[PDB]
RNA sequence: GAGGACCGAACCGACUAAUGUUGAAAAAUUAGCGGAUGACUUGUGGCUGGGGGUGAAAGGCCAAUCAAACCGGGAGAUAG
RNA sequence: CAGGUGGUCAGGUAGAGAAUACCAAGGCGCUUGAGAGAACUCGGGUGAAGGAACUAGGCAAAAUGGUGCCGUAACUUCGG
RNA sequence: UUCCUUGUCGGGUAAGUUCCGACCUGCACGAAUGGCGUAAUGAUGGCCAGGCUGUCUCCACCCGAGACUCAGUGAAAUUG
RNA sequence: GAUGUCGGCUCAUCACAUCCUGGGGCUGAAGUAGGUCCCAAGGGUAUGGCUGUUCGCCAUUUAAAGUGGUACGCGAGCUGGGUUUAGAACGUCGUGAGACAGUUCGGUCCCUAUCUGCCGUGGGCGCUGGAGAACUGAGGGGGGCUGCUCCUAGUACGAGAGGACCGGAGUGGACGCAUCACUGGUGUUCGGGUUGUCAUGCCAAUGGCACUGCCCGGUAGCUAAAUGCGGAAGAGAUAAGUGCUGAAAGCAUCUAAGCACGAAACUUGCCCCGAGAUGAGUUCUCCCUGACCCUUUAAGGGUCCUGAAGGAACGUUGAAGACGACGACGUUGAUAGGCCGGGUGUGUAAGCGCAGCGAUGCGUUGAGCUAACCGGUACUAAUGAACCGUGAGGCUUAACCU
């Protein structure tokens, strides 16, 4: 199965660049 | 949010010391027929405190 | 009930047509101003020759609004629409020289009775 | 000095002759009677017990029934108590009326509140509600925070919470004593007291000035 | 809040509720006694009660205001002619409710609901 | 409540004339300027009458010196001394509240007549 | 009676907000929104194949996979 | 499984209409119910006085809305 | 496109780091990887006004679907 | 093998290096108004324009618009303007792919709470025979802000200008608690107007649907913008400070002995919770006054008879309520519905008659209808029972009667 979408998402994933 | 350890089978009993059922104690018999019946509710053969109310 | 942002008619001939209340003197986040009280106003609109210019800072006193006053006995006197008249910064004392329209006896004090006395009637 | 039992009928208003209206509570005080002395002997303290109203004689179980009995009178609605001042005494069986406030100006209205049931904190506590608009997203009236971060890392007694509002003891203070109508068992003060109508009330003296 | 408020919303809206005590009361007054739930029973008895009342005097402007709350001649020629007759000397209290057995699909109280001169 | 309707039918005044909504009425209030003591006339449409025994009262609209003012008053007051009809008008309403955004010709109301 | 003309349903689309986010749905619903005789839209069949196609060009799309598809093999690639 | 799926048929009253409202022929009430009438969430209705003071931003809501006739400015590629 | 910079002056506002007009000291514009204008057009960016409003001051009440209770069926992430 | 970023919103809590209010010393302190230092954390401590802003500048207020800590408090509480992925363009750098704490337009924010915590609300058992009430108060919580005007008094002070301390009265702002008599909002359960269409055979009269079809009014309840009330006074011990008497040190000295003043801070006074206060308290009332057997002979077990005071359950329900709980009532009865009378709201029903060609008007008629309201009324439903709860309540010591 596909992963939580909330796992892919830039916004959320990339929070400490 | 979710448990981080899983809960034991004592705390599962504590929980459910309250979920017993509590058994009817008040049967009352017909003043006619004797039939056995709750009590503000009409008997089986359809009598009700005393008297034939539904003929059915 | 008058507070910021309100347009106010004007009750006298001081020149102006439209004024907009920018603060409710008298205490810290006061909120409303009922008739009788003394409001810092600009002016929005007014005649080409009067007294006072577009974009003047002045006080006013409400002398009617649409929200009307209470009296002892529980009545009510509501009007159509809010007016005041327009004071001095410093003196705080009327403008104009005439009064239009009624007011009420809220006014009727030592401060405003020359608004009293110009008024066409009293309520 | 002591207090009274009430009822409350209602408001309405009393006209004055300069034309203004006053807002009163009707309560009703019927006579209360003494049921029980208390003193420092034998109780450590010294106070009246009182009971008013009638009830049903089949509503009055054996134990209630026989301490009205030792004291000679009928059973009430209820028991109150009283604490005494010094230099006031009373007696078992004596009836006291509403002509007790006859100069007393201002009066101590206590009843038990309305009850709202189970309120959030924008009614409860007066929180301000969020947005509306812009883009809020389930939270138009939730409470919002309630702690900090790391530290202390837990919330604080006495937070205020949603939770049962109202239907509790009450007391408004230094109310005016507009009539006292002793032949009506009336007495009319000016103001809104604590509770719905046909409720009970204990109307003391102001204890301030 | 609710205090001192009266009437059930039965989980229904206003229309729904209005269309369906307008046929429990046809059939109470066709067949004369009718198994229902308990809190619907109860809520029969303000609908069905005045209507007898207001067949106990017969006009045309009654009819047609009794035809307006149940919109069945069927139900409106036994009321006028049979139901008003017969509670004609009965002050209030033309129904009685019975309580009976749980409904055994969904456990709900039912109870039966008669006219009193059956 | 039979306590309080008795506390207020001793404070009902017993002469109050009957009018309804869209009669002209005149009513008189007394007035205190400072010591001394006087009777002002407020006439104008009867628009709205609420009935509630002691607690009665009835809205008077008039246009005076270019405004409108509207004035509620409490029926069974001793500030309002007399209460009398001008005029009767004839309207199919309770409420007059229709006549707030009317003026001048289009805010006539119908005589009676009967 | 012309028009990549105008308003506007079917039909084609997808600008805003709210809901949903272990969904009714691995991209939708509701209320609004754009084009609507044209560089339009749609049915059936056919052709172009992976360093290749096709692309009014966004590394877009090529079977829910794309800065080199998928399947099998070299293969137990190699891994300080 | 509230999604997707080409063609044909096309009643009445109002209406320009295959829009929309109510209906006919016809077909359905969507495979958990019964109560209660708390907070809070969702979808809506109304609101005293004020009227953008809200906010990154009039977001969202509210408002306008039809036919006939009168009348209509700068600018212009003379069509708007 | 301008770092210094919210440049300076004027307009609009009670008050304007945004907007409009101008100045030229263009860090670091400029002529078909086009320059400067431009009617009409745009679910395009910025600003202002009228109307309108629960966006707000400051929330109140009501109508439904959940949440709560009862009967039937009956999950999930996580977990030394 | 992840501890989500700036700012805003919401909700806060602590420190004191005190912004206001309170108490003082010095002043180059006449008064008014200040300057500076000391004590003091009880309460209070802005709204807007610009900008993503924090900040800042400006406008206008205020008694004042405090300084900081809390993961620069707070995204399993909200937002997503800024920063910080993928599109595109400008200036600039690079031959170029591209790059820039340079700028510009666009750009998916999940979680049903197991534990701790917190806000509410119940069940069990205990408190030593059982039960029904009324209390005491160990302890805990809430609250504590302040303006202006007038009198004192144009007095004290001052050349004038100006202009008080102390004390008293009135009236506001913000905040809180209660309430619905008034003024209002709501009022899809009450009355009416009206558009389109369908139906009840048709006319007339009605009903369904169209957001409650669209609207106009409005009862009860809930409620604020409505209207009542509150912050205190007083007492105790103090801080900084001021003293009296007084030696050490023949003087002087508020201190060493002794004695007195002194603030919104502390303890009380005001309001609410409260005996699980296991240290489980007190007072009043009510109820139970039977036999036998056995073992391991003791706070022992069992059988027969007995079933109290009271409670629970069930039913009719409530201004009480998510469910429990709490309150009222159950025929010796107004608990709910109905019914009768009234009130209130709407605004002159239907039918019939008259006038008019007709739409329509007038009379009967302030008519008809009227929810949750008020006062009454056993018509309907609240059943005779049954169930739980027992049968005199341990030991030791002391004081009393025997
Ligand atoms: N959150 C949305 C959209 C979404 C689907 N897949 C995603 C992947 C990444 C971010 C968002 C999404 C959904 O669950 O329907
Ligand atoms: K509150
Ligand atoms: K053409
Ligand atoms: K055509
Ligand atoms: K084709
Ligand atoms: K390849
Ligand atoms: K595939
Ligand atoms: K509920
Ligand atoms: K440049
Ligand atoms: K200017
Ligand atoms: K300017
Ligand atoms: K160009
Ligand atoms: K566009
Ligand atoms: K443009
Ligand atoms: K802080
Ligand atoms: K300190
Ligand atoms: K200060
Ligand atoms: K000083
Ligand atoms: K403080
Ligand atoms: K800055
Ligand atoms: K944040
Ligand atoms: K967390
Ligand atoms: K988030
Ligand atoms: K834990
Ligand atoms: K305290
Ligand atoms: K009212
Ligand atoms: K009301
Ligand atoms: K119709
Ligand atoms: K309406
Ligand atoms: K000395
Ligand atoms: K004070
Ligand atoms: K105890
Ligand atoms: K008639
Ligand atoms: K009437
Ligand atoms: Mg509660
Ligand atoms: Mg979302
Ligand atoms: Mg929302
Ligand atoms: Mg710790
Ligand atoms: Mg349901
Ligand atoms: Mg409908
Ligand atoms: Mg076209
Ligand atoms: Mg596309
Ligand atoms: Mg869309
Ligand atoms: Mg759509
Ligand atoms: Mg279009
Ligand atoms: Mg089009
Ligand atoms: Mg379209
Ligand atoms: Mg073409
Ligand atoms: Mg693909
Ligand atoms: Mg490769
Ligand atoms: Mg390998
Ligand atoms: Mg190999
Ligand atoms: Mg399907
Ligand atoms: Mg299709
Ligand atoms: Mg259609
Ligand atoms: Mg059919
Ligand atoms: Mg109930
Ligand atoms: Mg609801
Ligand atoms: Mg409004
Ligand atoms: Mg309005
Ligand atoms: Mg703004
Ligand atoms: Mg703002
Ligand atoms: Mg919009
Ligand atoms: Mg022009
Ligand atoms: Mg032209
Ligand atoms: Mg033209
Ligand atoms: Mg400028
Ligand atoms: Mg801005
Ligand atoms: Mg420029
Ligand atoms: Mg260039
Ligand atoms: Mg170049
Ligand atoms: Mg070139
Ligand atoms: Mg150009
Ligand atoms: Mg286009
Ligand atoms: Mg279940
Ligand atoms: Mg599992
Ligand atoms: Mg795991
Ligand atoms: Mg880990
Ligand atoms: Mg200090
Ligand atoms: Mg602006
Ligand atoms: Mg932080
Ligand atoms: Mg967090
Ligand atoms: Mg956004
Ligand atoms: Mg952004
Ligand atoms: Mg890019
Ligand atoms: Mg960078
Ligand atoms: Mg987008
Ligand atoms: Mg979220
Ligand atoms: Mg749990
Ligand atoms: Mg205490
Ligand atoms: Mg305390
Ligand atoms: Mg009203
Ligand atoms: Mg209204
Ligand atoms: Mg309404
Ligand atoms: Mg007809
Ligand atoms: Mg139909
Ligand atoms: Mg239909
Ligand atoms: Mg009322
Ligand atoms: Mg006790
Ligand atoms: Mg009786």
């Amino acid at each position: 199965v596909t992963s939580k979408w909330f796992n892919i998402d830039n916004k959320i994933v990339d929070h400490f660049p | 949010a979710v448990q981080q350890n899983k809960p034991t089978r004592s705390k599962r009993g504590m929980r459910r010391s309250h979920d017993a059922l509590t058994a009817v104690t008040s049967l009352s018999v017909d003043k006619t027929s004797g039939e056995k019946h709750l009590r503000h509710h009409i008997t089986a053969d359809g009598y009700y405190r005393g008297r034939k109310v539904i003929a059915k | 009930m008058i507070q910021e942002q309100t347009m106010l008619n004007v009750a006298d001939n001081s020149g102006a047509r439209r004024v907009m209340c920018i603060k409710v003197l008298g205490g810290s986040h006061r909120r409303y101003a009922g008739v009788g009280d003394i409001i810092k106003i600009t002016i929005k609109e007014a005649i080409p020759r009067g007294k006072v210019k577009k974009g003047d800072v002045l006080k006013a006193v409400v002398v009617r609004t649409k929200k009307g006053v209470r009296r002892p006995d529980g009545s009510v006197i509501r009007f159509d629409g809010n007016a005041c008249v327009l004071l001095n910064n410093n003196s705080e004392q009327p403008i104009g020289t005439r009064i239009f329209g009624p007011v009420t006896r809220e006014l009727r004090s030592e401060k405003f009775m020359k608004i009293i006395s110009l008024a066409p009637e009293v309520l | 000095m002591i207090g009274l039992v009430g009822k409350k009928v209602g408001m309405t208003r009393i006209f004055t002759e300069d034309g203004v209206s006053i807002p009163v509570t009707v309560i009703e005080v019927e006579a209360n009677r003494v049921t029980q002395v208390k003193d420092l002997a034998n109780d450590g303290y010294r106070a009246i017990q009182v009971t008013t109203g009638a009830k049903k004689a089949n509503r009055v179980t054996k134990p209630e029934a026989g301490h009205f009995a030792k004291a000679g009178v009928e059973a009430g609605r209820g028991l109150w108590e009283f604490r005494l001042a010094e230099g006031e005494e009373f007696t078992v069986g004596q009836s006291i009326s509403v002509e007790l406030f006859a100069d007393v100006k201002k009066v101590d209205v206590t009843g038990t509140s309305k009850g709202k049931g189970f309120a959030g904190t924008v009614k409860r506590w007066n929180f301000r509600t969020q947005d509306a608009t812009h883009g809020n997203s389930l939270s138009h009236r939730v409470p919002g925070s309630i702690g900090q971060n790391q530290t202390p890392g837990k919330v604080f007694k006495g937070k205020k919470m949603a939770g049962q509002m109202g239907n509790e003891r009450v007391t408004v203070q230094s109310l005016d004593v507009v009539r006292v109508d002793a032949e009506r068992n009336l007495l009319l003060v000016k103001g809104a007291v604590p509770g719905a109508t046909g409720s009970d009330l204990i109307v003391k003296p102001a204890v301030k000035a | 809040m609710r205090h001192r408020k009266s009437g059930r919303q039965l989980n229904r809206n206003s229309s729904h509720r209005q269309a369906m005590f307008r046929n429990m009361a046809g059939s109470l007054v066709r067949h004369e006694i009718i198994k229902t739930t308990l809190p619907k029973a109860k809520e029969l008895r303000r609908v069905v009660e005045p209507l007898i009342t207001l067949a106990k005097t017969d006009s045309v402007a009654n009819r047609r205001l009794a035809f307006a709350r149940t919109r069945d001649n069927e139900i409106v020629a036994k009321l006028f002619n049979e139901l008003g007759p017969r509670f004609a000397s009965r002050a209030g209290g033309y129904t009685r409710i019975l309580k009976c057995g749980f409904r055994a699909g969904d456990n709900a109280p039912m109870a039966y609901i008669e006219l009193v001169d059956r | 409540s039979n306590i309080i309707k008795q506390l207020e039918q001793e404070q009902m005044k017993q002469d109050v004339p009957s009018f309804r909504p869209g009669d002209t009425v005149e009513v008189k209030v007394w007035v205190v300027e400072g010591s001394k003591k006087r009777l002002q006339a407020f006439e104008g449409v009867v628009i709205a009458i609420r009935n509630r025994g002691l607690h009665s009262a009835f809205t008077v609209r008039k246009i005076s010196n270019g405004e409108g003012v509207e004035r509620v008053f409490q029926t069974h007051s001793p500030v309002v001394d007399s209460i009398s009809v001008k005029r009767r008008g004839a309207v199919r309403k309770a409420k007059l509240y229709y006549l707030r955004e009317r003026t001048g010709k289009a805010a006539r109301i119908k005589e009676r007549l009967n």
